[PDB]
């Protein structure tokens, strides 16, 4: 099978600059005059969208900010200028030989000014407490960069068992991230303590962001 | 589907699964090509682009002029038809005054119209090629626009495609004296012929039949040159219309049936002469003696009643009981005990006489049967080839079950002393008449 | 034009499943169809292609026996049957064709994609979600939440005010913990909107045939 | 065997003469394929009755079976001559005499989709109709003969193809030299 090696695996690019992605083929993907390489853009939750077909042909309806180049085993996708919507993963694909093969992907991240998270903490719902469970949810919204640290403290001592963290993918409009941290306890154990504290350590400040509540 | 019965008694076989598609009559259409008479091209000079268009216009103008010059066993029982009488009859009507103008006016706005000719008959007409408008309204305008040195080379090639068909038509008719069969792809493309069938006054069952066998329809059709008056080339297309469809049909295979003694002379032989295709239609049975002339696709038989006899249903009795009183079965007699084989639908009849080596062989096993002297049969199930003398016959591999009807060979009921040994179209009763005349006249003298 | 694929699937190990991809806006006889597999955090794997006009198929041999591509021109639908499933078959399966092209080739790029069918291979039974509203602790803007805990399998669909509240929403990917899925969603509005205006979390879970609406109410 | 690509309906709007030829040729090819698909669906009296093509037809019947082509198709993917054992047990030699697929699918149609059907270089359309020409004559001969041709024409089997077929026939050098010096009679039989 033809193996397609894409590089870099991920990269950060500022708005308005030009950038390039590489796709290198194991064998040549040319027949006669044509290179059977294609480029697709995929954003989380959606199927891929075709950007460039054959080597350099821009698919109809795709902005002329995308261009393709290359001839035999070496191919390039260029985005110029980079926009906020372009945060996504890009795949190359060959169809010169069966089986059709895809590259392993290049994830494009949009670089923007640093932003501290907006933190919100939520005590367990009245229905869940009736259900005999107790989850404390903490939202950390619209921050940059993705790297962040969350610690849960109960009555001032750290607790890690039972924490479940889920990040969103980069927002296509404002290039921020969001993440959800849920500490799940039993109901009986929840109402045996009083202080619940949610600590976010982010490069936007040396002192961590602390949000807490006391069980009324 | 198809089955087969071999009658050992009379050395013959009947194949039964088939269905009819009999040509019963004809349908005539008038096909027109609208073409223009061009005035002399004033394009002088041998610029390479120029020479091609001038050459192509010249091929066209000569082709029109060429076209103008051109307009100025029991087979013997059958009887003699006139294959193209109908189409030619229509063609002659087109010569009458303003008949072309009616055709020409009818196809002015569409490419298909029904025209009532002067004699009253309404015929479909088709304009299959419009060289008049193409030349006068696209090509010659582009020539004057670009002063004959065409900038865009594709227009001359676009013309050369359009012009080729008119050149092939004029080439074919130059060799056929205006009457061809089968009708060529240049005369009527496959898409045009399929389109004529949809518009013909026949049932959808007939339209579906013809559409699925255009290559047979094409082979049974005639193309008759008519006229080139005005700016029109007209020829008549004569199509077969199958008036009898899906009735049971059966083929009879026959072979010589002889006595089996080895002594060189003194053998006497007998052959059923009614071999051929049988299709019952309209309470009778239509018999086609030349089964070569009938064309078979899958299990459907296309024959032509021009090559048939119309017989009583009682013919069928010859297969089961040759001596029945209701029909006098046709036979031939000889003393020529030659070996041969007849490949049937689902097997092979082997009439093996004298000292001939007769064998049936399998592709894998080699020789698997050696025949005795006499008329026998073998199924196509285990057998791939049959070898009689120095002749190797491959067997039909059409699928179907065959069944062997054992019986005492009919020839054993005749003694060689009174047997009439030269009769080419005699019958069961006719041989008896010559035997009794010969058996009494010789006996009475003693 | 539209390619609409069938819904998410839960499959016992060793059983089979047949996925569908129904085309609207064009006749599938006139193009070629491809199926593409995408495992979570994996690459794309081309499974094979079909010409619906005559049934001709070509597979990556890796999927031979495992994947069967068929089509039915009568209903304008392409199918993928996956046989004898194991956990490595848990993946998203896509439909694809060329339509945005002058002449469709089986070697042309894939310019239209179905939305994907998410096949999960597991012995676990279906479990309906619990839906919990998250009101703020008892500023200029306020953030509300909705917690959908302990369901199986994926997916669930969550909206706010029946979809009319879309700006300021963050819906987070589900995660497995202890054999079931947990997901949550936040919505941020100005503090003048709530509790003044009613705000309701809408959660549907097709597999368990449940659909509940939870209004966010102050503590 | 001749390798073909089935061309699906082209979406070419425009009346530029270049487009008119490309579309004209693509439709001309599509008709031939459709036409060929229609086709799958004194002492003489003493002689006796053979079935001239019973052998050839018997081979032809086996080819109609499901996926018998794939046996043929895989055998010739790497060379142009291979012996294939059919379902009925018969091993028959098969030959790939022409590969029209690779030109159409990987040279012509890619240029069509790239240049939005407006071909720049007229030489590629003349290239196409020449590539296309033999398949058009093969389909014409079959269309006029109900699928059975005799003698075998140079479009059915070129002169070098037949001479090469003779070398691989299970016959003596006396037979090969006999046939090789009388190809025109061989064609007639
Ligand atoms: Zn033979
Ligand atoms: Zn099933
Ligand atoms: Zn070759």
């Amino acid at each position: 099978d033809i193996v397609l090696t894409q590089s870099p695996a991920s990269l950060a690019v500022s708005l308005g600059q030009r950038t390039t992605i590489s796709c290198r083929a194991s064998e040549s993907v040319d027949s006669f005059d044509n290179s059977f390489i294609h480029w697709y853009q995929q954003k989380p939750g959606q199927p891929p969208k075709l950007l460039i077909f054959l080597a350099s042909s821009l698919e109809s309806g795709v902005p002329a900010r995308f261009s393709g180049s290359g001839s035999r085993t070496d191919f390039t996708l260029t985005i110029d200028p980079v926009e906020a919507d372009d945060a996504a993963t890009y795949y190359c694909q060959q169809s010169n030989e069966d089986p059709f093969t895809f590259g392993s992907g290049t994830k494009l991240e949009i670089k923007r000014a640093d932003a501290a998270p907006t933190v919100s903490i939520f005590p367990p719902s009245s229905e869940q407490l009736t259900s005999g469970g107790a989850s404390v949810v903490c939202f950390l919204n619209n921050f940059y960069p993705k790297d962040i640290n969350v610690k849960w403290k109960i009555d001032g001592s750290e607790r890690q068992n039972g924490v479940l963290n889920s990040w969103t993918d980069q927002d296509s409009k404002d290039s921020t991230y969001s993440m959800s941290s849920t500490l799940t306890l039993t109901k009986d154990e929840y109402e045996r303590h009083n202080s619940y504290t949610c600590e976010a350590t982010h490069k936007t400040s040396t002192s961590p962001i602390v949000k807490s509540f006391n069980r009324n | 589907n198809i089955t087969e019965e071999f009658y050992q008694s009379t050395c013959s076989a009947v194949s039964k699964g088939y269905l009819s598609a009999l040509r019963t009559g004809w349908y005539t259409s008038v096909i027109t090509i609208e073409l223009s008479n061009i005035k002399e091209n004033k394009c002088n000079g041998t610029d390479a682009k120029v020479k091609l268009i001038k050459q192509e216009l010249d091929k066209y103008k000569n082709a029109v002029t060429e076209l103008q010059l051109l307009m100025q066993f029991l087979g013997f029982l059958l009887g003699v038809g006139s294959a193209i009488a109908s189409g030619v009859a229509v063609s002659k009507v087109l010569h009458l005054e303003g008949e072309v103008n009616k055709i020409k006016s009818a196809l002015l706005s569409t490419n298909k119209a029904v025209v009532s000719l002067s004699n009253g008959v309404s015929v479909l007409t088709s304009k299959v090629l419009d060289l008049k408008n193409y030349i006068d309204k696209q090509l010659l305008p582009i020539v004057n626009k670009q002063s004959c040195s065409i900038s865009n080379i594709e227009t001359v090639i676009e013309f050369q495609q359009k012009n080729n068909r008119l050149l092939e038509i004029t080439r074919e008719f130059s060799v056929n004296a205006g009457v061809t069969t089968p009708v060529s792809t240049y005369m009527l493309t496959n898409s045009e012929l399929l389109s004529l069938i949809n518009d013909m006054p026949i049932t959808n069952d007939q339209k579906k039949l013809m559409s699925n066998n255009v290559q047979i329809v094409r082979q049974q059709s005639y193309s008759i040159m008519s006229i080139i008056k005005e700016e029109v080339l007209a020829y008549v297309v004569q199509l077969p219309l199958y008036g009898v469809i899906d009735t049971p049909c059966w083929k009879l295979h026959t072979s010589p049936l002889c006595t089996t003694n080895t002594k060189e002379g003194s053998n006497i032989c007998l052959t059923r002469t009614d071999r051929g295709w049988y299709c019952d239609n309209a309470g009778s049975v239509s018999f086609f003696p030349q089964a070569e002339t009938c064309k078979v696709q899958s299990n459907r038989v296309f024959c032509d009643t021009m090559n048939s006899l119309t017989l009583p249903s009682e013919v069928n009795l010859c297969n089961v009981d040759i001596f029945n009183p209701k029909y006098d079965c046709k036979i031939m007699t000889s003393k020529t005990d030659v070996s041969s084989s007849v490949i049937t639908s689902l097997g092979a009849i082997v009439s093996c006489y004298g000292k001939t080596k007769c064998t049936a062989s399998n592709k894998n096993r080699g020789i698997i049967k050696t025949f005795s002297n006499g008329c026998d049969y073998v199924s196509n199930k285990g057998v791939d080839t049959v070898s009689v003398g120095n002749t190797l016959y491959y067997v039909n591999k059409q699928e179907g079950k065959s069944l062997y009807v054992k019986g005492e060979p009919i020839i054993n009921f005749y003694d060689p002393l009174v047997f009439p040994s030269d009769e080419f179209d005699a019958s069961i009763s006719q041989v008896n008449e010559k035997i009794n005349q010969s058996l009494a006249f010789i006996r009475k003298s003693d | 034009v539209q390619l609409q694929q069938s819904g998410a699937e839960l499959v016992k190990p060793g059983a089979s499943v047949k996925l569908s991809c129904t085309a609207s806006g064009f006749n599938i006889k006139d193009t070629f169809f491809h199926w593409v597999k995408q495992r979570p955090e994996q690459g794309l794997e081309w499974i094979g292609r079909i010409d619906p006009a005559d049934g001709h198929t070509k597979y990556d041999p890796k999927f031979q026996g495992k994947a069967t591509i068929t089509a039915d021109t009568s209903s304008n639908t392409a199918f993928l049957q996956l046989s004898s499933l194991t956990s490595v078959d848990t993946a998203v399966y896509y439909c694809a064709t060329t339509i945005t092209a002058v002449v469709p080739t089986p070697y042309n790029a894939m310019d239209y994609w179905g939305q994907g069918t998410s096949v999960t291979v597991s012995s676990a039974s279906t479990t309906a979600p619990s839906v919990y509203p998250l009101a703020p602790v008892c500023g200029s803007s306020v953030t509300l939440g909705c917690l959908v805990k302990g369901y199986f399998p994926e997916p669930v669909t969550l909206t706010w005010n029946s979809g009319s509240l879309s700006s300021g929403v963050h819906t987070f990917p589900a995660l497995l913990q202890s054999g079931l899925y947990t997901l949550s969603s936040s919505v941020t509005v100005t503090s003048n909107t709530w509790p003044s205006q009613t705000i309701t979390c809408n959660v549907a879970h097709p597999a368990s045939s449940t659909k509940v609406d939870k209004k966010i109410e102050p503590r």
